[PDB]
């Protein structure tokens, strides 16, 4: 599991891998680790598959109830805090979640909140979560600037997940990309690592450690 | 594993299934659990497979050297005594459970040996995870003065009981018949009740299906020479 | 903690018509961290091939040990060791470390130079021999390989067909194991020619 | 000991090794050299349990230096790494094993090639274009996967190494007090005094 | 296991059940627990079968070598050799042995050697898991200088009760009679002893 | 969570052409002590069902009372209590299976293995197992404890699959059960010679046989067995 | 100490076709090295053209299926006999499973049916209710043996067009019901050979627009 | 502890030793383990003294309240109340109780309630640590419809052996006779029973 | 959370708190403010177990802000610290205690005096001239014992605090990514943006 989200000039990039494991058994290569809470809100999933999927789906219901009651879109801060206050009630029971709540609102601008199952809630510009986080951080921190093109930022997020997919045994399958703007989130496709890796190797001239 | 031994009119017979396992997976569908010690002394093995194999081979080797030294046919009690003293020494850490049977100048014999070095004498015995299934059959049908034809039937039935009802046991039935005044006859794949059925499809691929990065010839010979 | 699944990797061997095939992945890791994508697990001593999965320090140590022993064998016997004899040598050498064993899953493959008979064998970490007509599997994705082999395999395959079968058995098994993959090698072995092929596979 | 990196470029091997020595609560030293010269063209960096690291390094150093005097000849990096691996592989089944991981960077004067070997405390040897031990690799391998080329110069190798150290200084929790960097090439071993 | 040795006028009788269990499974229902270390020195074995067999085999070896050099050993001597093995290896053994033998000088003698490796010379002895259930019965019904027929009945009735209550005991009641006349083996089947 | 104290061993059973047979010995063991020799572990419910119970005897006695109370409760405001609204084997089983699974789910199980044998309204054979975990299964032969390991192999030689049930008569089935009980007496250290057997037939009804004994026992071969290897005397 | 869980073995397999779906399972039920039953049905028709199996600990599996069947019944009562769609069934099963997050159902659950466009659908759940729609899924003891084979034969993984070097993948196709059943039968025959807990019989439930049909095949009894 | 209840022609007799131990120290050498829950329904207590006293006190309360409403309770009813407490609180109790009583309709009855909380109606019952040593003796010597003098001797001889072999048992042998004639207490001292 | 310091000078209280947030392997953030304003002249810094720290701080903040609205009055630093202590002292015998240590720096507008309170997760309160939680005090108290005077200016207090932070950066193993410094005086709370 490698998930990442970073803020830049043109909004937020969100990229995740698509692998789920039971120990060393690769259960799936086609898992969805991004939940579309609404047209302006995204949640990323790391840790327990069930815990994330259940509570982030529940979060979407709570975000919907907010906009029915208040006639207004829920803030990223408020949405992230509903989830963080929930997991905090369950603290010690053994929930396992590492998550990022990413969205745009007019009052906040583009915002990313890291939330996890031991109750931590952090606002920030860059986050990587999961067993492959360190690998993603390596690529991301080196080529990160505030003012990337949307095209370059989408590539960096994709490339950072690829880097982790390669090195981290528990990350892989495919890369799912999102871009969050003023107008909402936009899906930028599912990219199979088995085809992407070779494509990137040839075009970029990277991965010289590999027999190709 | 289902191994068994029983005596009949002028001999002793051993039986064994042919399944080797690693926890829940079947490693081998045709393995020989009836080990050779001497020409007319055989050993059914259960427990740790390497241990049962190693301990029978070692005692078989020492029995051969003893036989040469003494100019005599080896006795089953010698194999028994040597096996138990070895196993006792290691305090069960060699996890071999054995049924030893054979013919010698004293007569026909049938013993069992446990991993800690205890031995039993019996007219019919069974060991391994299928021992209870086998012993149920042996307790129902064994009698004194069995003919060879009845003995092979009963032994194979006892092993079959284990094959069908025990998950640890399976595949085929091996038998070894040791009769007085005759060559021991070893009957591997005596029964074959578990042949795999013909498959629905052939999964043979079109050639070039697999993507290949490099090819090279391996030099396996000594010295390419001038 | 479990030594046989720290480094990861797999070996599979198959028989065909007047040929054998042995294949392995190329990964070496420290649990989740991938370290090397060039760690070959198949070695050869004359015409006898040995694949070894398990703890990588023991894979290397045993290769060096069997090179040592087969070199001395050849000097004294004045001929290369045969697969049937080498199988017994592997078993002997593993069992002598019964109470402090090497954490490995060896696989012997080769053609007997005199009889021309294809031969494969597998072992547990303490030397119990599994001599198979059809195929042998080993490593962290052994369950996956058992499933692939048991359905894909048919007897008496020609060398170039057998290559496709063993390759597809390895590749699809490796892709369902976190600790295997990162490249693969397949040896096709005939009585007096051996072809080695590196496979293109997904690098995650 | 914490971070040890290695990178093999066109004509040299570069080893970077952290300076901090921490015993529990306090940082006792911030200028520790976690390396020994085994022969004029072979350098070994090391990290692991306190005491065992230096004891092992110096023991290897003495044996290689003894070989050099006896034969009036420098062992190849490959031969040294095989010797080191066997000592660790012997160690792991001892009463008390050496808990030491090493990188061996050497220039093979016969083949005119730099060579980098990574060996862990179990005796697990691998030849690599770039290597690390412990948690360092989790951050640095993804960078090196991206930026590495086999035909890089020594200056390009040092710039790529600065990028690795910056990433470690950003994302690792422990203050490892910077790195001592050493280059191994055809002319021998030298220390980059400003890094 | 239910085992006992009883001295009487003409000598001594050893008695035992025939059940060997691995947990609740009966591994052998026709075991012979009365074992010969010398012509007229026998023992009853309880505890680890491996341990008691290994000991008995060593004692038989020692007494055979004793006989070659010094002539027939006393029952006391046999008990001492059993003791020496049991006591010195007490940390690695689970053996409870009753030694019984016939001299012409000393007549019938019984020695019991429990877990610790102590020796106790007694008129009769009981041991094994099933013995707990017959302490009361045996104490009330034992007399010194019984006849052969009385001693056979005493053992048969005693072990019948031990078998009845102990799950670890069962099968046939084997006995071995040791007198000047020689060595007699007796067997008694369930249909005989259960109805007592 | 508890541990079983006074226990009952194997219950064995099988289907035959017109009904079912079930059997169990009359022993209540207290560990290795064969404490209680008169314990009935087959408990009939009406004239169409027998519940055979192994495991903890105090929990068995509780279940016995639940079944007795169930018959009472079914009779309440039920003019057809002895006819179309009588208790079926399937009703009695499902009740017990519910209880067993509920009790395990509160971490306080009834420490038993239960076999419900009977004949339904339409003449169909009923035979189903349930245990302390709430695990349930049906098969032409069923057995608990040591019976699973020793009786099933013998009973499966008579009825190996569903199609063998119409071919099996009550004499053949009872013979197989009685032989299996002898085998268990030879080999189970916590069994007894005395047992009860129940036949539930669709034509002849419920036949309950008490105070049966294992007979025709082979012990004679024991006299020739001497020592543990080398002993001749 | 009392252990509330057990392992009854078995293996199950769901495959989604173009206008059909199959859910297969072996009929063997075991504990440790003993066979409990050679024919104990594990795959159930739940109504509304949905088939379900919960493989693992059979008591938890039976409980879950029983609760889902009841959930279908109450969905009809509460929503005017409306057909429970396969996607709605799946979400309902997640909540059933997650309700016992801190005392789980020890089962791997698979359901099969048709989606609201008439296309074949398979859904698969972990023990605590994480789920995913899949084209292909094996669960239980021999899942590790069967899944790689299905990756290769159903989804055509690692297979390339001959002569293209290795740059055109074998194109994805829907299989016929006859082809799927051949792959199901060969998967279970193979799994029976190498896994001791798999055998006795194979029961396949096929779901089409016409309804739920059954097929039974003998497997090796050793 | 050695305790027993024995039915006979005229009714039932309960018997017990008088030793209470804390480890190897004898905390009380003159304990009364025969305790009254109703006029002619008594019980023998074994296991935790606190637990058996707490139970017996509750049963006495229940049977007193039963008697106020419904008249004299049966021995079966008393055993059922004991069972209900023992079975429902099996996780927190260590109680092994023998219940014995005299009706005129049912005459002498004995019920034993071991650790699990099961009930077993028997002609006679034995329990406590010292009972293991007299299973054999009691089975061989018990007859149905004995006289009062025979039953007193049977209990005296039995508990004498239990006391002899069990360290946890000892002191005086107390007995309580339950017949139509009434309730008689008997005591037997060491100098009497040891020489049997 | 790692290092929190506090120093009470003549006319103000200065709280310094580390910026790093580390979850195991990685440093997730390097700009975290480990403090909440409880009232205009009362600041509380905090450190301890993840989640519990912020949950507790914000819970205290809400209660003090509720008091302020209800009475239209600011509670004294002493009163706030006693409230906080009781909440922690209640917590320690709960099903799941708050694992949070705090410093409360406040300016008492009635007495015209700065006040620093140190309270640990058990509810152990002490008024101090200077305070710290966790391993920070092991290094910093010896400095403050040497250099502290009660009549120091705020600028002298900040210089003394730089000397504390430099010592921590030299001798502590963890990289705590510098400190956010805040001053509490008669005019309220302000952040020193360059440190
Ligand atoms: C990677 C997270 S990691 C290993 O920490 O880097 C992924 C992320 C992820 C996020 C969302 C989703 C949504 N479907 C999937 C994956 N997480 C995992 O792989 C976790 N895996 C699981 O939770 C798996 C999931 C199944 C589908 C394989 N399940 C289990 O690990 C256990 C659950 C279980 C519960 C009770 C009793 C027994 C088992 N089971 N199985 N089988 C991560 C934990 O690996
Ligand atoms: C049945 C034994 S049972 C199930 O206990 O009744 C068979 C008996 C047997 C005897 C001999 C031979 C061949 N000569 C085959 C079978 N035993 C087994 O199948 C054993 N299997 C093993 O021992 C396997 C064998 C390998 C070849 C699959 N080895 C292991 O399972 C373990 C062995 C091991 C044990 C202790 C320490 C290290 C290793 N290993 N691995 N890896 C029986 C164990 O199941
Ligand atoms: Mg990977
Ligand atoms: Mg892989
Ligand atoms: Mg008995
Ligand atoms: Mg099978």
């Amino acid at each position: 599991t490698t998930t990442l989200a970073f803020r830049f000039q043109g909004g937020i990039i969100v990229a995740v891998d698509s692998r789920a494991t039971a120990g060393n058994w690769v259960a799936s290569q086609t898992v969805k680790k991004v939940i579309e809470i609404n047209p302006f809100l995204l949640g990323t999933m790391a840790g327990g598959a069930a815990d994330c999927q259940f509570w982030e789906t529940w979060l979407g219901s709570q975000c919907r109830l907010h906009e029915l009651r208040e006639k207004e879109r829920i803030s990223v801060a408020a949405a992230s805090k509903i989830l963080s206050n929930l997991v905090y009630q369950y603290k010690g029971a053994g929930l396992s979640m590492g998550t990022m709540i990413c969205g745009y609102t007019r009052k906040e601008g583009p915002t990313i909140y890291y939330v996890d199952s031991d109750g931590t809630r952090l606002k920030g510009d860059i986050f990587c979560v999961g067993s492959g986080q360190t690998f993603a951080y390596g690529v991301l921190d080196s080529n990160y600037k505030w003012d990337l093109s949307v095209e370059d930022a989408l590539y960096l997020g994709k490339r950072s997940i690829l880097a982790a997919a390669h090195r981290d045994a528990y990350s892989g399958g495919s890369v799912n990309l999102y871009h969050v703007t003023e107008d909402g989130w936009i899906y930028h496709g599912n990219h199979d690592v088995g085809e992407l890796f070779w494509k990137v190797k040839e075009e970029e001239g990277s991965f010289n450690n590999v027999i190709g | 594993t289902t191994i068994a031994g029983l005596v009949f009119q002028d001999g002793v017979i051993l039986g064994a299934d042919t399944r080797a396992t690693n926890d829940s997976v079947v490693a081998d569908k045709s393995c020989e659990k009836i080990h050779f010690i001497a020409p007319k002394i055989y050993c059914c093995g259960a427990g740790v497979a390497a241990d049962a194999e190693a301990v029978t081979q070692l005692i078989g080797s020492n029995i051969e050297l003893h036989s040469l030294y003494t100019s005599r046919e080896p006795r089953v009690v010698s194999a028994l005594q040597m096996l138990k003293q070895h196993l006792f020494k290691y305090q069960g850490h060699i996890g071999a459970y054995l049924i030893v049977a054979g013919v010698d100048p004293t007569g026909s014999h049938l013993f069992s040996i446990h991993a800690h070095g205890s031995t039993d004498v019996g007219y019919y015995l069974s060991l391994g995870s299928g021992s209870l299934a086998a012993m149920a059959v042996l307790e129902s049908h064994w009698k004194q003065d069995l003919t060879k034809e009845e003995a092979i039937k009963l032994a194979s039935d006892a092993i079959q009981a284990g094959i069908w009802n025990d998950l640890g046991s399976g595949s085929n039935v091996d038998v070894c018949v040791m009769e007085i005044g005759k060559d021991a006859e070893y009957l591997r794949n005596y029964l074959t009740p578990n042949v795999r059925e013909e498959k629905q499809k052939s999964y043979k691929f079109p050639r070039g299906t697999t993507a290949v990065l490099k090819e090279s010839i391996v030099n396996i010979c000594d010295i390419q020479e001038e | 903690s479990d030594p046989s699944s720290i480094n990861g990797g797999i070996v599979v061997a198959m028989t065909g018509k007047d040929c054998v095939a042995i294949a392995c992945d190329l990964r070496l890791g420290s649990q989740s961290l991938g370290v090397s994508n060039k760690f070959e697990k198949i070695f050869h001593y004359g015409h006898v091939f040995l694949g070894i999965t398990g703890l990588a320090t023991d894979v290397t140590t045993l290769n060096e040990m069997f090179r040592y022993k087969t070199n001395l064998y050849k000097l004294k016997e004045e001929r290369a060791i045969e697969p049937e004899t080498f199988t017994q040598l592997v078993s002997s050498s593993l069992y002598e470390r019964r109470f402090g064993p090497y954490f490995v899953g060896p696989v012997v493959a080769g053609i007997n130079s005199k009889s021309g008979k294809p031969f494969i064998a597998g072992f547990d970490l303490i030397g119990c021999i599994d001599e198979a007509k059809d195929f042998i599997v080993s490593g962290t994705a052994s369950d996956q390989l058992f499933g692939m082999c048991e359905s894909l395999y048919e007897p008496n395959l020609e060398p170039e067909d057998l290559f496709e079968t063993i390759s597809q058995a390895l590749l699809n098994a490796a892709d369902r194991d976190a600790l295997s993959g990162w490249g693969a090698v397949v040896y096709i072995i005939k009585k007096d020619e051996v072809v080695k092929r590196y496979l293109k596979m997904r690098q995650d | 000991m914490d971070i040890i990196l290695g990178i093999r470029v066109q004509d040299s091997v570069i080893l970077a090794s952290s300076k901090a020595v921490t015993r529990g609560i306090s940082v006792l030293k911030d200028s520790d050299d976690k390396t020994r010269q085994l022969s004029p063209h072979t350098l070994m960096s090391f990290a692991g349990e306190a005491g065992d690291t230096v004891q092992f390094a110096e023991y290897i150093q003495a044996n290689i230096q003894l070989y050099s005097i006896r034969e009036d000849y420098e062992l190849s990096p490959q031969a040294v790494s095989s010797f080191v691996r066997q000592e660790l592989a012997k160690s792991i089944r001892s009463r008390r094993p050496y808990q030491v991981n090493v990188l061996i960077g050497g220039y093979d004067k016969k083949k005119n090639k730099p060579e980098l070997y990574q060996i862990d405390y179990l005796g697990t040897k691998v030849e690599l274009p770039y290597g690390a031990h412990g948690y360092s690799g989790f951050y640095t391998f993804s960078l090196l996967d991206h930026h590495y080329r086999p035909d890089m110069t020594t200056e390009e190798g040092l710039d790529l190494l600065k990028l690795c150290v910056q990433e470690l200084e950003k994302r690792m929790p422990m203050d490892f007090k910077g790195v001592i960097v050493k280059i191994v090439d055809k002319d021998g071993i030298r220390q980059v005094d400003d890094f | 296991t239910s085992i006992m040795a009883v001295t009487f006028k003409d000598g001594v009788i050893l008695g035992a059940d025939s059940r060997t269990t691995t947990g609740a499974y009966i591994a052998n229902r026709v075991t012979d627990k009365l074992t010969r270390v010398h012509d007229k020195i026998w023992c009853c074995r309880s505890g680890s079968a491996a341990d008691t067999q290994a000991i008995a085999d060593i004692v038989q070896y020692h007494l055979e070598l004793y006989t070659s050099q010094y002539g027939t050993p006393s029952t006391e001597t046999a008990a001492s050799v059993f003791k020496e093995l049991c006591y010195e290896n007490k940390d690695n053994l689970t053996a409870g042995i009753i030694v019984a033998g016939y001299d012409d000088k000393n007549k019938g003698e019984v020695y019991t050697i429990p877990l610790g490796g102590s020796v106790h010379k007694l008129p009769y002895a009981i041991a094994g898991s099933g013995s707990t259930f017959i302490y009361g019965y045996c104490d009330k019904n034992f007399r010194e200088n019984m006849s052969k027929e009385e001693t056979v009945d005493f053992i048969k009735h005693s072990l019948s009760q031990a078998i009845k209550w102990d799950g670890s005991s069962g099968g046939v009641i084997r006995m071995v009679v040791l007198t000047a006349a020689g060595v007699e083996r007796l067997i008694f089947y369930p249909d005989e002893y259960e109805q007592l | 969570t508890q541990q079983p104290i006074v226990t009952g061993t194997s219950v064995i059973s099988m289907k035959y052409d017109n009904g079912v047979i079930i059997a169990a010995d009359n022993l209540g063991s207290y560990g290795s002590l064969l404490r209680f020799n008169g314990v009935e572990r087959l408990i009939p419910v009406g004239d169409n069902t027998v519940v055979g119970i192994s495991g903890d005897i105090s929990d068995m006695q509780h279940i016995e009372r639940l079944l007795k109370d169930l018959v009472t409760e079914n009779a309440y405001d039920n003019p057809l209590a002895d006819a179309e609204e009588a208790l079926e084997p399937s009703y009695i089983f499902e009740y017990l299976a519910t209880v067993m699974y509920q009790r395990r789910s509160k971490m306080n199980p009834l420490w038993n293995a239960i076999i419900v044998a009977g004949v339904q309204s339409n003449g169909d054979q009923f035979l189903r197992y349930v245990n302390l975990l709430g695990v349930t299964y049906s098969s032409p032969t069923l057995a608990t404890g040591f019976g699973a390991h020793m009786a099933n192999p013998l009973l499966r030689k008579v009825v190996d699959r569903e199609s063998d049930i119409p071919k099996t008569t009550v004499q053949v089935a009872e013979e197989a059960i009685v032989n299996a009980m002898r085998v268990l007496y030879y080999r189970d250290a916590r069994s007894s010679r005395n047992f009860s057997l129940a036949i539930i037939d669709k034509n002849t009804g419920l036949t309950f046989k008490k105070n049966l004994q294992v007979e025709n026992m082979k012990w004679d071969f024991a006299k020739d067995i001497k020592g543990y290897g080398t002993q001749k005397i | 100490q009392f252990n509330p869980y057990g392992d009854n073995g078995g293996t199950i397999l769901g495959i989604a076709g173009e206008d059909f779906a199959v859910l297969a399972g072996d009929t063997r039920n075991i504990t440790d090295y003993s066979i409990n039953s050679r024919y104990e049905p594990k795959v159930f028709d739940c109504g509304d053209n949905i088939v379900m199996s919960a493989n693992g600990f059979a008591a938890d599996g039976d409980a879950l299926v029983k609760r889902f069947k009841n959930s279908v019944k109450w969905y009809h009562f509460d929503h005017n006999d409306k057909k429970l769609s396969i996607n709605s069934a799946a979400r309902n099963i997640q909540h059933l499973l997650y309700g016992k997050r801190f005392f789980p159902y020890y089962v791997h659950t698979i359901i099969a049916g048709l989606d609201e466009d008439g296309k074949g659908a398979v859904y698969s759940f972990d023990p605590v209710g994480s789920y995913e729609r899949e084209q292909c899924r094996a669960g239980g003891a021999a899942a590790s043996l069967i899944m790689p084979f299905l990756d290769n034969q159903v989804n055509f993984k690692n297979q390339y067009e001959p002569g293209t070097n290795g740059k055109v993948k074998k194109p994805l196709k829907y299989l016929s019901v006859e082809e799927v059943i051949k792959l199901v039968r060969d998967s279970f025959t193979s799994a029976t050979e190498r896994h001791i807990q798999v055998g006795d019989g194979l029961e396949i439930l096929i779901v089409t627009k016409d309804g739920v049909r059954k097929e039974f095949y003998e497997l090796k009894r050793d």
